[PDB]
C-alpha cells in the first residue's frame, strides 16, 4: 500500500474468506446435475447461438465468471476432462466440500498443516480401499455395454441411451485389435440435419463430406476399387521464374498443346492401371484425391467412368487404408494393382446443397464411421458430446483389467473405513480424517436430493444398512430404498477415481496454504 | 487481468469514506512513526542554544515564536497520535507553564525505545507494567535529589537570582534586565499570606525604541484619550461610575405628554436646572477625576469642564473593574455621590505620550499597593510577543517557585542520575520487566543529547564524561555551554535552577501519555466532513 | 418486480446468505470485547474527536455500518443497554452464535420451524434451570463492593478500578432507602480537567457549575443557611402593553423609581429576614436562585454579606431539597424561617473560566455529587461509562434478591443440562437441542481465545470438571486452570442474564422466519 497506492492486496482471513464464499458458490451453482434425474441447462452465446448440454465441463467454462479460484476450478476441470473423461461436477463438489469441512475446523481455531496432514493420510486410507476392494473381470461384451448404459444415462432419456450405447459398443468391437493400446481418431462423426434423432446407426466404413463434382459421373456403383493417392493433377508451375516466348499463332498454339502434357501422362498411367484391372463394364473405380483436379483431368476421368473425388483431409488417408486396405502412394513410379482397395458400395447422398459420399459394405474394416443425425445444432452437440464420454468411458473400461461399482456404496465405504480408522492415528489428525470422511459422503446426499426424497434419514437407513452386511448397498434413485449396487447394473471406473481424488487432494492443499492474493502490476492507462 | 473481491463480512459493509487498521503494523508502528515525525520537528528548538521558528497559520498572520506550546497550537495536527501529544502539552502548559517541549521529546523516546521492544517480543502488557514501575521509581528517587532551598520570597536580590535560568532558556543574551524587571514586578504586586495571582501583571505593547528603554509601572495604563480639558491633575480623587455619564431614563417605552405652553416653555430649563444640580452635588464631595463606563452626553461633558472636572471613557468590562481594584473603589450603578469610603485616591494622573501614542498613566507614590503594569519597547510586533510570552513565562515560574520552594539541579545532571539510579535498581529485577526498566533509563539521556546537538559538540563523548562524573562521586554538574569544547561544569556553583513540581508534573504526564498511546490497538476512522 | 423495474429484491436463499453474511460479520469484529483481557479501540468522528471506550454499545453505533441486520442488531443492544445496563457484546455473540448454528443445519434440507420450536423448548429449559440455580444472599457490603469490582474490571486498570467501586458503593449506601425503590437523577456527574491520579472520589453533598457574580461577594463562608427558591428577580414587564407619560424630569425619576420599588421591597424583605434568621455575625445566608437577578439585586445584597446564585437546572433544586432538607418555595409570601436549609463548609473554586461551587458538610445528606476527574475527554467519558455501567450493575443485583456467578460455568451448566435433556425430546427437535446448547459455549470459546490459551482443550477439561463434580467451576484468565466462581468473586445477574436469553430468542425468532428482503419505495428523485 505504501509502495504501490492502485494495488489491491488481502491479508489471510479475506482471503480464505472469500475463497470459502467462491467455494460454497461453485459447489451450489453445480449441483442439479449430478445423477441422470438432473435438470437440462441452456446456455446463449452473445452471438445468439443457443446449446443445450449437460455436462459440467462445458457448463462450468460457459458460465461468465471471473475469479481466480473459478478459473483454477475450471483448470482442473478440463484436465480432468482430456485427461480421463467423465468427472468434472464431482470434482468441484467433492472440491467445495473438503474446503468447506475444513473452513469449519479452521474457523474455530485450528493449523492448516494438521488438518493437510490428515487429509493426506484420509486419501492413502481411501486410496489402498480402493485397491484392496477393486474386484477383477474379463470384461464381456455384457460388461463393456452395461458400462456404455451407466454412462449414457445421464446424458439423454431410455431408447437413445439405448441406441448410443449399442453404436459405440459395436464401434469399438469394430475398431478393436488382438494387441497394442486402443488407437483412438478413427471413428469418423458426421452430424447431418435431416430426419429425426432415432435413426442413429453405425457405418461400416467411411462417409466423406464431399462427392463428386462432374455432372456426367456413376452415382452408384456395384463394384469398384479404391485408390489412395495425394498427387497433385492441376496446372503446377516450375519453381524458377520461367517465360514462353513464341512467334506466330501456330508456335502459340504448340506450346499451349504442350505446356499440357505433365498431367496427361499420369491420366494416360491411371487409365492404363485402369483397363488393366478391370477390362470389360463389370467393375468401376473410385479416386481418392487429397488435392485439387484440373477440369481437363476430370473430364477425361469422365469420359471413361471414373468417380475422383478432389480435396480431401490428411485424416481420411489413414481411415480408408485401414478400412479398405489399399496403399496411400505419393508417386506413380510402381504402379502396381496390388496397390488398390476393395469396395461393395459407393454411392452418394444430396442434402440440399452439401454432399456426401457413402462407402459401405466391407471385407473387414477396421475403422468404422458413427452417423450423426439431429434436427438442430443443439441436440447434434450433446448428442457428439455424449457419444464421445461413452468411448472415453469404454476406453477407460477396457484399459483397465477391474471394475468399480457406481451408485455410491464405494463413498460408504470409505466413510466408514476412516470411521474406523481415525482412532489410530496420533496427533490432532482426527479432525482432519473426520472432516474427510464427512466430505466424501456428499455424493449420496446429492443423488437423493435430486430425485426427490430426504437426505440425513437416506443417510442414516444407508449406514444402517451397510454396517450389519457386507455388500455394497448402493443408492436407488426409483423408489428410495437401499439396494445392491454391484448387482443390477450400476458401473463405474478405477483409474477415473483415483485421479479425481489426487486432483481433490492436490486442490484442498493448495487452497489450504495460500492465504495472500495479492495484485501489483500494471494499469495499463497510458494515453 | 484480473480482480480480487472484498470480504464478506466486515469489509463490504464499512462504508466508502471511511477506513480501518486493525492489524499492529498499519496502527501501532504508524502512530509510532508519526510521534517520532512529530518530535523530529520541534527537536532543535529545546535548548537555550536553539533557533527559533517562524509559522504562519491560515489567518494571515504572523508567529515566530519559540516555545513549543505556540508551534503545537498553531500547526493544525490531523493525527490522533500526535493529538493526544498536542492536548497533554497543552495540559501541561496550563498546569504548570514550563514543560512542553521536555513531555514532547520523553514521549518520542519512549515510543521509539518501546517500538523495538514490540518488535522483538516485548508485548503491550508487559512494556506498560516496567513503565509504569520505572515511573513509580522515578516519582519515589525524585524527592532525594533536593539540596537546594529558596530563602525569602520578597527579596529582589534572591528573586531575579532564580527565574534567570528560566528567561535564559527562552531570551538568550539579555536576560539579567528581564530578570530584574520581573522580580521587580512580583515584588510590588507581593501581598501577603501567600495567595498569589497571576492576573495582577499587565503588560502593554508600545513600538519605541529598543528594548533596553523599557520599564515598570506602579499602576495602570490606557491607551485612550480625555473627554475633557482637564489634564495635569495633582490629588486626584478617582469615582468611579459603572452607569453611563448621561441622563437616566426609563426601561419601559414611555414618551412625553405636553398640553399647554408653559410645559414646553419649562421643560428643558428645568432638564438643564435638574442637569446642573446634578453636577454640582457630585463634584461638592471633592472629585477631581470621573471615569465612566458608557456614552457621554454633550451638556454634562460641558458641565464638567466648567466645574474643572476630569472625564475618562472606556468600555471593557475588565479595565474598569481592574482600576477599581488598584485604586481601591467600588463601582455606582446610578449617578449618585459617593461616600467617603467609596473614594478612589490616586498620586498623579495625567496624559503624556510616548511612542507617538497618546496613553494615559496612572503612576502610583507607594511601594505597595495592587497590581502593576509592564511597559514593552521595541520595534517588531514579534519580538514584543515574544517578550510578553517570556514575561508569562517567568511569572508563572515565580508562582510555582512560591507554591513549592523546592529546587532541583538543572541543565542534565538530574536526569543522568535518575537513570543511573533506575539502571542500578533495575539489575536486581527478576522476571522480563528489566529489559522495560533498562528502556526506560535509556529514555532519560535524550535530553543532553539534545542539548549536546543544539549546542554544537559531540553527544557521546558528552555522556560518557557525565556518566563517569556521576560514577565518580559528583551529582551536581551538568554540561557546560559557554565552551565549544564538550567538557562539564558544575550546576550549583553557576545557578543552573529549575522547579521540581513542574518536573514531576511533566513526566507524570508523560508517562500517562505514553502508557495511552501504547493502549491503543485498533484504529477506526470515518469521513471528513 | 415486474411493475418496478428500479426496485431490487432477494429471494429465500438470497436474503438468508445476506443475513448469516452480516451476522457474521459483526459477531467476528465485537469477539474482542469479552473479558478484562480485551483490547481498547480508538474512534475518530468526522469533526476530529477521539473517543477511547470498550463498551459495546458505542461501538456498534460509532462503526459506521448500513445494513439492516446491523441496525436491528445495534437497536437491540441499545434497548438492552438503557433498559438493564452490561449485556449487549455477549448478547451480540450469543445471537451470531445462534444464527451460525442454526443456518449450518439450514443448509442440510430442513425447514427453520423445527430449529424454530427446538429453540422455543431450550429456552424454556434454559430459564427453568436458571430459575433453580440461582444463589440468594442477604446482600451485604462485601457482596456488593464484589459486583462493583466484577463489573469495573473490564473497563480500567486496577487501581482506579477499586476507587471507583468504592465511590460506588459508598453513593448507593447513602442513596439507599428501606422503603422506597432506588431512585436515580440524584448523583450529579462533573467533570475535571485535572488530577487524572486518586482523585475520583465521592463529595458529600453537591457542586454546581456556577459561582457568585459580585465580586465583593465572600469566597468561603463557614456556617450558613441555603434558601432555595425560583422566584424572578429582574424587571419583569407586565403582560398588556403599556406606557409611561411623564411631563417633566421629576416625573421621569418619579416613574423610574416606581418600577424599582417593587424589586425593593422584595431586597428589603430578604434583608429582613436574614437579619431575623442571624443577628450577630458569626452565621452567614446562601440564596440559590433559578432565575437570572438583575445588577442592581446583587449590588443591594452585596452591602449584607450574601453570597446569591442566578440561572439554575431544576435537578439542583431537587437535589438540594434532598440534600439539606428545606423547602423549594416559589412566592415570598410565608416566608418561614423552618423553610431553610443547613449547610457547614461553602466555598467558590475557580478553574479559568469556569466557576464552580462545594456544597459539602451537611447534616444527613441523600443526594451525593461524584467529582469526575481526567486528563482529556476521552478518558473523562470512558470513567463516566464506567461509573454509570456500574451503577446500573449495583442497582440491578440490589432490586433482586439473587445473586448469579459471573466466568462461563454458567452457560456450561446450561449446556450440559439441555444435552441431558436432548434425547427427551420428540421430533425433529433434537437438533435444533443440540445447535441451542452449542451456542451457548461461545463465551467460554472468546475467554480463552483472548486469555491467550486453547479453546478445545480448555472447554473439554472444563466440561470434565463439571461433570465429576457438580460444582459452579468457571474459567481462568491468568492461568487457564478450572477455577471456582462463586470462590474468588466474580458475580453477575439474573435478570440481566434472562432479558440477554429473552433478547437473543426473540431476535432468532424474527430472522429464521424472514427470507425476503425487497425494496420497493419511492426514490424521490425529481428531475
Ligand atoms: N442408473 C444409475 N443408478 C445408480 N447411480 C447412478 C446411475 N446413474 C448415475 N449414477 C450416479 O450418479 C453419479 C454422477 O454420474 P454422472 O453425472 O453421470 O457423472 P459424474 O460421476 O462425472 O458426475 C455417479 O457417481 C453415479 O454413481
Ligand atoms: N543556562 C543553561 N545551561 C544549560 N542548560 C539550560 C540552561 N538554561 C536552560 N537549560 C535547559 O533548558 C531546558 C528547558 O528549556 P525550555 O524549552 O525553555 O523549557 P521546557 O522545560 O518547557 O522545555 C532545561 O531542561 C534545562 O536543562
Ligand atoms: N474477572 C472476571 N472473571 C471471570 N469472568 C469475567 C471477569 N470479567 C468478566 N468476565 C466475564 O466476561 C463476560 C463479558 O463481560 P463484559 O464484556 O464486561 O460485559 P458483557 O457481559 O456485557 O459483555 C461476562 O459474562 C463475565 O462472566
Ligand atoms: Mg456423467
Ligand atoms: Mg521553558
Ligand atoms: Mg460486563
Amino acid at each position: 500500500k505504501t509502495l504501490n497506492p492502485k494495488a489491491e492486496v488481502a491479508r489471510a482471513q479475506a482471503a480464505l474468506a472469500v475463497n470459502i464464499s467462491a467455494a460454497r458458490g461453485l459447489q451450489d451453482v453445480l449441483r442439479t446435475n449430478l445423477g441422470p434425474k438432473g435438470t437440462m441447462k441452456m446456455l446463449v452465446s452473445g452471438a445468439g447461438d443457443i446449446k443445450l448440454t449437460k455436462d459440467g465441463n462445458v457448463l462450468l467454462h460457459e458460465m461468465q465468471i471471473q475469479h481466480p479460484t473459478a478459473s483454477l476450478i475450471a483448470k482442473v476441470a478440463t484436465a480432468q476432462d482430456d485427461i480421463t473423461g467423465d468427472g468434472t461436477t464431482s470434482n468441484v463438489l467433492i472440491i467445495g466440500e473438503l474446503l468447506k469441512q475444513a473452513d469449519l475446523y479452521i474457523s474455530e481455531g485450528l493449523h492448516p498443516r494438521i488438518i493437510t496432514e490428515g487429509f493426506e493420510a484420509a486419501k492413502e486410507k481411501a486410496l489402498q480401499f480402493l485397491e484392496e476392494v477393486k474386484v477383477s473381470r474379463e470384461m464381456d461384451r455384457e460388461t463393456l455395454i452395461d458400462v456404455a448404459r451407466t454412462s449414457l444415462r445421464t446424458k439423454v432419456h431410455a431408447e437413445l441411451a439405448d441406441v448410443l450405447t449399442e453404436a459405440v459398443v459395436d464401434s469399438i468391437l469394430a475398431i478393436k485389435k488382438q494387441d497394442e493400446p486402443i488407437d483412438l481418431f478413427m471413428i469418423e462423426i458426421m452430424e447431418m440435419k435431416h430426419k429425426s434423432e432415432t435413426d442413429t446407426s453405425l457405418i461400416r466404413g467411411l462417409v466423406l463430406d464431399h462427392g463428386a463434382r462432374h455432372p456426367d459421373m456413376k452415382k452408384r456403383v456395384e463394384d469398384a476399387y479404391i485408390l489412395t493417392c495425394n498427387v497433385s493433377l492441376e496446372y503446377e508451375k516450375t519453381e524458377v521464374n520461367s517465360g514462353f516466348f513464341y512467334k506466330s499463332a501456330e508456335e502459340r498454339e504448340k506450346l499451349v498443346k504442350a505446356e499440357r502434357k505433365f498431367i496427361e501422362d499420369r491420366v494416360k498411367k491411371i487409365i492404363e492401371l485402369k483397363r488393366k484391372v478391370c477390362g470389360d463394364s463389370d467393375k468401376g473405380f473410385v479416386v481418392i484425391n487429397q488435392k485439387g483436379i484440373d477440369p481437363f483431368s476430370l473430364d477425361a476421368l469422365s469420359k471413361e467412368g471414373i468417380v475422383a473425388l478432389r480435396r480431401a483431409k490428411r485424416r481420411n488417408m489413414e481411415r480408408l487404408t485401414l478400412a479398405c486396405g489399399g496403399v496411400a502412394l505419393n508417386s506413380f513410379d510402381d504402379l502396381s494393382p496390388d496397390c488398390l482397395g476393395h469396395a461393395g458400395l459407393v454411392y452418394e447422398y444430396t442434402l440440399g446443397e452439401e454432399k456426401f459420399t457413402f462407402i459401405e459394405k466391407c471385407n473387414n474394416p477396421r475403422s468404422v464411421t458413427l452417423l450423426i443425425k439431429g434436427p438442430n445444432k443443439h441436440t447434434l452437440t450433446q448428442i457428439k458430446d455424449a457419444v464421445r464420454d461413452g468411448l472415453r468411458a469404454v476406453k477407460n473400461a477396457i484399459d483397465d483389467g477391474c471394475v468399480v461399482p457406481g451408485a455410491g456404496a464405494v463413498e460408504v465405504a470409505m466413510a466408514e473405513a476412516l470411521i474406523k480408522h481415525k482412532p489410530s492415528v496420533k496427533g490432532r489428525a482426527q479432525l482432519g480424517v473426520q472432516a474427510f470422511a464427512d466430505a466424501l459422503l456428499i455424493i449420496p446426499k446429492v443423488l437423493a436430493q435430486n430425485s426427490g426424497f430426504d437426505l440425513q434419514e437416506t443417510l442414516v437407513k444407508i449406514q444402517a444398512e451397510h454396517s450389519e452386511s457386507g455388500q455394497l448397498v448402493g443408492v436407488d434413485l426409483n423408489t428410495g430404498e437401499p439396494m445392491v449396487a454391484a448387482e443390477v447394473g450400476v458401473w463405474d471406473n478405477y483409474c477415473v477415481k483415483k485421479q479425481l481424488l489426487h486432483s481433490c487432494t492436490v486442490i484442498a492443499t493448495n487452497i489450504l496454504l495460500v492465504d495472500e492474493i495479492m495484485r501489483a502490476g500494471m494499469s495499463s492507462l497510458k494515453g | 487481468a484480473l480482480h480480487v473481491p472484498k470480504a464478506p463480512g466486515f469489509a463490504q459493509m464499512l462504508k466508502e469514506g471511511a477506513k480501518h487498521f486493525s492489524g499492529l503494523e498499519e496502527a501501532v508502528y504508524r502512530n509510532i512513526q508519526a510521534c517520532k515525525e512529530l518530535a523530529q520537528t520541534t527537536r532543535t528548538a529545546y535548548g537555550p542554544n536553539g533557533m527559533n521558528k517562524m509559522v504562519i497559520n491560515h489567518l494571515e498572520k504572523l508567529f515566530v515564536t519559540n516555545d513549543a506550546a505556540t508551534i503545537l497550537r498553531e500547526l493544525e495536527v490531523q493525527h490522533p497520535a500526535a493529538k493526544m501529544i498536542v492536548m497533554a502539552s497543552h495540559m501541561q502548559e496550563q498546569e504548570v507553564g514550563d514543560g512542553t517541549n521536555f513531555v514532547l521529546v520523553f514521549a518520542g523516546a519512549l515510543l521509539e525505545l518501546a517500538e523495538e521492544l514490540l518488535r522483538i517480543g516485548l508485548s503491550v502488557s508487559e512494556v506498560i507494567e516496567g513503565y509504569e514501575i520505572a515511573c513509580r521509581k522515578a516519582h519515589e528517587i525524585l524527592p532525594n535529589l533536593v539540596c537546594c532551598s529558596a530563602k525569602n520570597l520578597r527579596d529582589i536580590d534572591e528573586v531575579s537570582s532564580l527565574l534567570r535560568t528560566s528567561i535564559m532558556s527562552k531570551q538568550y543574551g539579555n536576560e539579567v534586565f528581564l530578570a530584574k524587571l520581573i522580580a521587580q514586578a512580583c515584588v510590588s504586586i507581593f501581598p501577603d499570606s501567600g495567595h498569589f495571582n497571576v492576573d495582577n501583571i499587565r503588560v502593554c505593547k508600545i513600538l519605541g525604541s529598543g528594548i533596553s528603554s523599557s520599564s515598570v509601572l506602579h499602576g495602570m495604563v490606557f491607551k485612550k484619550e480625555t473627554e475633557g480639558d482637564v489634564t495635569s491633575v495633582k490629588d486626584a480623587k478617582i469615582a468611579v461610575y459603572s452607569c453611563p455619564f448621561d441622563g437616566m431614563i426609563t426601561e419601559t417605552k414611555g414618551t412625553v405628554l405636553i398640553k399647554t405652553a408653559e410645559e414646553l416653555m419649562n421643560f428643558s430649563k428645568g432638564e438643564e436646572n435638574l442637569m446642573d444640580a446634578q453636577v454640582k452635588a457630585i463634584a461638592d464631595t471633592g472629585a477631581n477625576v470621573v471615569v465612566t463606563g458608557g456614552k457621554v452626553a454633550d451638556m454634562a461633558l460641558h458641565y464638567a469642564n466648567k466645574y474643572n472636572i476630569m472625564l475618562v471613557r472606556l468600555n471593557s468590562k475588565w479595565d474598569l473593574r481592574r482600576l477599581c481594584k488598584t485604586v481601591g473603589a467600588t463601582a455606582l450603578p446610578r449617578l449618585t455621590p459617593p461616600v467617603l469610603e467609596e473614594m478612589g485616591h490616586c498620586d498623579s494622573v495625567y496624559l503624556s505620550e510616548v511612542g507617538d501614542t497618546q496613553v494615559v498613566v496612572f503612576k502610583h507614590e507607594k511601594e505597595d499597593g495592587a497590581i502593576s503594569t509592564i511597559v514593552l519597547r521595541g520595534s517588531t510586533d514579534n519580538l514584543m510577543d515574544d517578550i510578553e510570552r517570556a514575561v508569562d513565562d517567568g511569572v508563572n515560574t515565580f508562582k510555582v517557585l512560591t507554591r513549592d520552594k523546592r529546587l532541583v539541579p538543572g541543565g542534565g545532571a538530574t536526569e543522568i542520575e535518575l537513570a543511573k539510579q533506575i539502571t542500578s535498581y533495575g539489575e536486581t529485577c527478576p522476571g522480563l520487566e528489566q529489559y522495560a526498566i533498562k528502556k526506560f533509563a535509556e529514555a532519560f539521556e535524550a535530553i543532553p543529547r539534545a542539548l549536546a546537538e543544539n549546542s554544537g559538540v559531540k553527544a557521546n563523548e558528552v555522556i560518557s564524561k557525565l556518566y563517569a562524573v556521576h560514577q565518580e562521586g559528583n551529582k551536581n554538574v551538568g554540561l557546560d555551554i559557554e565552551a565549544e569544547v564538550p567538557a562539564v561544569k558544575d550546576m550549583l556553583e553557576a545557578g543552573i535552577l529549575d522547579t521540581y513540581l513542574g518536573k514531576y508534573w511533566a513526566i507524570k504526564l508523560a508517562t500517562n501519555a505514553a502508557v495511552t498511546v501504547l493502549r491503543v490497538d485498533q484504529i477506526i476512522m470515518a469521513k471528513p466532513a
